[PDB]
RNA sequence: UAACCGCAGCAGGUCUCCAAGGUGAACAGCCUCUAGUUGAUAGAAUAAUGUAGAUAAGGGAAGUCGGCAAAAUAGAUCCGU
RNA sequence: AUCUUGGUGGUAGUAGCAAAUAUUCAAAUGAGAACUUUGAAGACUGAAGUGGGGAAAGGUUCCACGUCAACAGCAGUUGGA
RNA sequence: GCGGUUCUGACGUGCAAAUCGAUCGUCGAAUUUGGGUAUAGGGGCGAAAGACUAAUCGAACCAUCUAGUAGCUGGUUCCUG
RNA sequence: UUGGCGAGAGACCGAUAGCGAACAAGUACAGUGAUGGAAAGAUGAAAAGAACUUUGAAAAGAGAGUGAAAAAGUACGUGAA
């Protein structure tokens, strides 16, 4: 598959970079089907594709 | 040639001894195919991505000078390949890798 | 128009063509004149460069501001087993040169000398000399005939002789070979001598003497393709010289329309075949001695193996050369030592030396202590010992 | 169909030919010399070692400041190379010699590279850009290669006074 | 540093807005978060000669047309000019 | 005729394809994967950015599906083709 | 930001028909710059170098007069008698 | 009467010739612009342009076939150096 699609839909949908979506490496038959941006919703709720966390910048030392 | 595992010391700072510090991790890499092939025989040598982790832990030239590997010769089941054997090596998590001997494992 | 000013040539004409050595062991070239009065004996024999030392020493030079005070010196230690007798040569002069008559080898061949005949001993079927052997049958009139002949053509006798490696700490397994001169006697006392030696060893104190000068015959150390600065020793050019500093700016003049042969340039360094004359004997130890690094003014019980062993060589587990200064070749190279070609009657010739001591520090860092039981001492009980 | 000069026999020969080929034409020419006149089974293997760098292709005529290498010395040489492209092209070609060989029904046991030869194909042409504003030529110089594997198989006048000798010989024989 | 111009998918050129944390005088240099990228033929080896980057005993411009190049100096506070 | 146009050599499988810190492991796809996609890791731009928008200029390069003969000075299943 | 001193450094069949690196000049005005607009070839414009006027300047570019003239250079094609 | 329209001709040229242009030529392409400005004709009587088989991922090969000839296969008359 190629799914650099899904990655740049995924990212527009759920509001972050493409730097932060993940797609579930065994569910890419069903990411690849995913055309719509109702299709990746989907996705995002059954949890086919998730937003990855912040990489933490802590200000403690700074503190 | 059977199947089998055996956990092993491979002294990588001897192997990276000189080596080009933005290539020390991928020199390390090969190293490991290098020595796994000499262990088993096997032309085909896999590296779990664990391992892979594990080399990289401390960047590009970071690596560590010992780590304990547990290298497995198995049979390839996928239609017919050159190679009827190949080598999985995975890491082993312990604290320290000094003072290991090679062991045979069930 | 003539150099502006005058300067000596670098290097030296005599050397050339500066390339690699066809073989590992440098050729003796010429042996001593024989004397056919004296016992025979060998005129050299063969050893391994195990590494160099330091030597304090009473000089006895009178005249010098040194003359009875110490000194300390560097020496080099050949590690020099036996070496076993195998065969002898034959050569008749000819107005051609010396030629090679017959060659008669021992009966019984070691495999370390067996290896020597062979690129690939492992899978070989080990052949070398099997039906040569089968001449030493029945009374052996094959092999009597054949000293005969060298009896009664020859005007020089080689006795081949080959060291037993076996007995260094060095991996290789392949014994050297090397025809060695017999000097002294007569041609029928030589070819006996050398028939009466066959599988026999030959120990380096028959051939060498304390206080004696040798000559040391061996292949340089080798430094690969090299540029004219280094090899040659000429001048480096100045920083502001586009295209390159290390080289000669002129590589000739217009005519000849030619470069010539003298002129500098790059290429192998080393790996050289070189003879050095007048290395001085300090110590013909002996391997079985446990103080063979002891003198008579430091009794500490020692062999000269320096602590950690020789760098990159071992222990010294034999009968041992130890010479004045440096020699050619680096440690593990194979070594011919040789009589001298003259008789050097200088006084540095003549004196007779006496070790006051020899230094067994560590060579493979900044060494402090000569011995385990020094170091425990100064020491003390370590966290280890406990 | 027309091949280069052969001397076998058609009814035991089979052939195959690529044209236009996008492969080195000195590589090849120098990878097809390697093999013939080999037995077709013996030149499958070397061609396999090849690839694996375990025996070299001796570069015969275009070699000209290539690099030496031990693997030459089997051929009596010092400059050899392992020119993948080449060796993958012409064991498609001998892969495909051997099957029309079978559908003729030749013994496969017996055949060997009875002629094989590489043709410069014409030229693929790009540009390459060079210092102060001009353009060069970039070209490839492709190749037509056609093989043929094939079954191995295993008055006198004398003047008066001769004749008179002849005769004069035979009756002292006798 | 591939949508423009430069013969091209060219280290060149081409107007402007928004602008996080630390260190620090600072939109300096160095490190990080959001965002973006991970492109640029590769593998093996480590000779000479290079290019770019370094260090050097004792001497200290003797080098050279010429201290060219490099080194030394360097912030801040007080003093003293 | 340093003739005109066209074609072709030797040079030569040679010079070379070395600026912009950097890649690695696995799976998927596929005849084929150093280079595609996903995941894991390691790094970089470091907000006077390799980020987010525009003006001039370009003109469909945008997006999808199919898809590799040519082009992307290696490759190619990928692409501003 | 604008400039372009030195290395007479890299490169010098280049990344490039003027670039790259370091070093350096200037950095709140006689400052830098976008767009609009004016000036056109014996003409313009010039804090002046004969500089600049689309890689063209001690007189641009395009076409024509023009196959301009040449006491000068080069070439000038089959055989034998 | 070197234009326009309609005719007839030639000891003229025969695809590097003859108009620049025998052809989707004042075209493609270059240039900011005025302007500049190419290359490029011929399978066979007829597409009868190779069904079908086989090897190959495929391009293609090998067969088979069409044709008077593929020593005519669209990379097409002849086919020099
Ligand atoms: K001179
Ligand atoms: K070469
Ligand atoms: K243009
Ligand atoms: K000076
Ligand atoms: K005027
Ligand atoms: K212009
Ligand atoms: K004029
Ligand atoms: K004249
Ligand atoms: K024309
Ligand atoms: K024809
Ligand atoms: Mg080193
Ligand atoms: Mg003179
Ligand atoms: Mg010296
Ligand atoms: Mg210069
Ligand atoms: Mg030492
Ligand atoms: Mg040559
Ligand atoms: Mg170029
Ligand atoms: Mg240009
Ligand atoms: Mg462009
Ligand atoms: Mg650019
Ligand atoms: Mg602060
Ligand atoms: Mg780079
Ligand atoms: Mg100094
Ligand atoms: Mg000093
Ligand atoms: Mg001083
Ligand atoms: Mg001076
Ligand atoms: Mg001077
Ligand atoms: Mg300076
Ligand atoms: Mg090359
Ligand atoms: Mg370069
Ligand atoms: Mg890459
Ligand atoms: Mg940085
Ligand atoms: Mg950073
Ligand atoms: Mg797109
Ligand atoms: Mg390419
Ligand atoms: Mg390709
Ligand atoms: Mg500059
Ligand atoms: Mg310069
Ligand atoms: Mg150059
Ligand atoms: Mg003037
Ligand atoms: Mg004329
Ligand atoms: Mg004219
Ligand atoms: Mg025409
Ligand atoms: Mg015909
Ligand atoms: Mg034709
Ligand atoms: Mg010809």
């Amino acid at each position: 598959a190629n799914l650099r699609t899904q990655k740049r839909l995924a990212a527009s949908v759920v509001g972050v970079g493409k730097r932060k979506v993940w797609l579930d490496p065994n569910e890419t038959s069903e990411i690849a089907q995913a055309n719509s941006r109702n299709a990746i919703r989907k996705l995002v709720k059954n949890g086919t594709i998730v937003k990855k966390a912040v990489t933490v910048h802590s200000k403690s030392r700074t503190r | 040639k059977d199947v089998v595992t055996r956990e092993y010391t491979i002294n990588l700072h001897k192997r990276l001894h000189g080596v080009s510090f933005k290539k020390r991790a991928p020199r390390a890499v090969k190293e490991i195919k290098k020595f796994a092939k000499l262990h088993m025989g096997t032309d085909d040598v896999r590296l779990a991505p664990e391992l892979n982790q594990a080399i990289w832990k401390r960047g590009v030239k970071g690596v560590e000078y010992r780590l304990r590997l547990r290298i497995s010769r198995k049979r390839n089941e996928e239609e017919d390949a050159k190679n009827p054997l190949f080598s999985y090596v995975e890491p082993v998590l312990v604290a320290s890798a000094k003072g290991l001997q090679t062991v045979v494992v069930e | 128009s003539h150099r502006k000013y005058e300067a000596p040539r670098h290097g030296h004409l005599g050397f050339l063509p500066r390339k690699r050595a066809a073989s590992i062991r440098a050729r003796v070239k010429a042996f001593p004149k024989d004397d056919r009065s004296k016992p025979v004996a060998l005129t050299s024999f063969l050893g391994y460069k195990a590494g160099m030392t330091t030597i304090v020493r009473d000089l006895d030079r009178p005249g010098s501001k040194f003359h009875k005070r110490e000194v300390v010196e560097a020496v080099t230690v050949v590690d020099t087993p036996p070496v076993v007798v195998v065969g002898v040569v034959g050569y008749v002069e000819t107005p051609r040169g010396l030629r090679s008559l017959t060659t008669v080898w021992a009966e019984h061949l070691s495999d370390e000398v067996k290896r020597r005949f062979y690129k690939n001993w492992y899978k070989s079927k080990k052949k070398a000399f099997t039906k040569y052997s089968a001449k030493y049958a029945q009374d052996g009139a094959g092999i009597e005939r054949e000293l005969a002949r060298i009896k009664k053509y020859a005007s020089v006798v080689r006795v081949l002789v080959h060291t037993q490696i076996r007995k260094t700490p060095l991996a290789q397994k392949k014994a050297h070979l090397a025809e060695i001169q017999l000097n002294g006697g007569s041609i029928s006392e030589k070819v006996d001598w050398a028939r009466e030696h066959f599988e026999k060893t030959v120990a380096v104190d028959s051939v060498f003497e304390q206080n004696e000068m040798i000559d040391a015959i061996a292949v340089t150390k080798g430094h690969g393709f090299e540029g004219v600065t280094h090899r040659w020793g000429t001048k480096k050019l100045p920083r502001k010289t586009h295209r390159g500093l290390r080289k000669v700016a002129c590589i000739g003049a217009w005519h000849p329309a030619h470069v010539m042969w003298s002129v500098a340039r790059a290429g192998q360094r080393g790996y050289h075949s070189r003879t050095s004359i007048n290395h001085k004997i300090y110590r013909v130890g002996k391997g079985d001695d446990e103080a063979n690094g002891a003198t008579s003014f430091d009794r500490t019980k020692k062999t000269i193996t320096p602590m950690g062993g020789f760098v990159h060589y071992g222990e010294i587990k034999n009968d041992f050369i130890m010479v004045k200064g440096c020699i050619p070749g680096n440690r593990k190279r194979i070594v011919t030592l040789r009589k001298s070609l003259y008789t050097n009657t200088s006084r540095k010739a003549l004196e007779e030396v006496s070790l006051k001591w020899i230094d067994t520090a560590s060579k493979f860092g900044k060494g402090r202590f000569q011995t385990p039981a020094e170091k425990h001492a100064f020491m003390g009980t370590l966290k280890k010992d406990l | 169909a027309r091949y280069g000069a052969t001397s076998t026999n058609p009814a035991k020969s089979a052939s195959a030919r690529g044209s236009y080929l996008r492969v080195s034409f000195k590589n090849t020419r120098e990878t097809a010399q390697a093999i013939n006149g080999w037995e077709l089974t013996k030149a499958q293997k070397y061609l396999e070692q090849v690839l694996d760098h375990q025996r070299a292709i001796p570069f015969r005529r275009f070699n000209s400041s290539i690099g030496r290498t031990a693997q030459g010395k089997e051929f009596g040489v010092t400059k050899a190379r392992w020119p993948a492209k080449s060796v993958k092209f012409v064991q498609g070609l001998l892969q495909n010699a051997a099957a029309n060989a079978e559908a003729k029904g030749l013994d496969a046991t017996k055949l060997y590279v009875s002629h094989i030869q590489v043709n410069q194909a014409p030229k693929q042409r790009r540009r390459t850009y060079r210092a102060h504003g001009r353009i060069n030529k970039y070209e490839s110089s492709p190749s037509h290669i056609e093989l043929v594997v094939t079954e191995k198989e295993e008055v006198v006048r004398l003047t008066s006074r001769q004749r008179g000798r002849i005769a004069a010989q035979k009756r002292i024989a006798a």
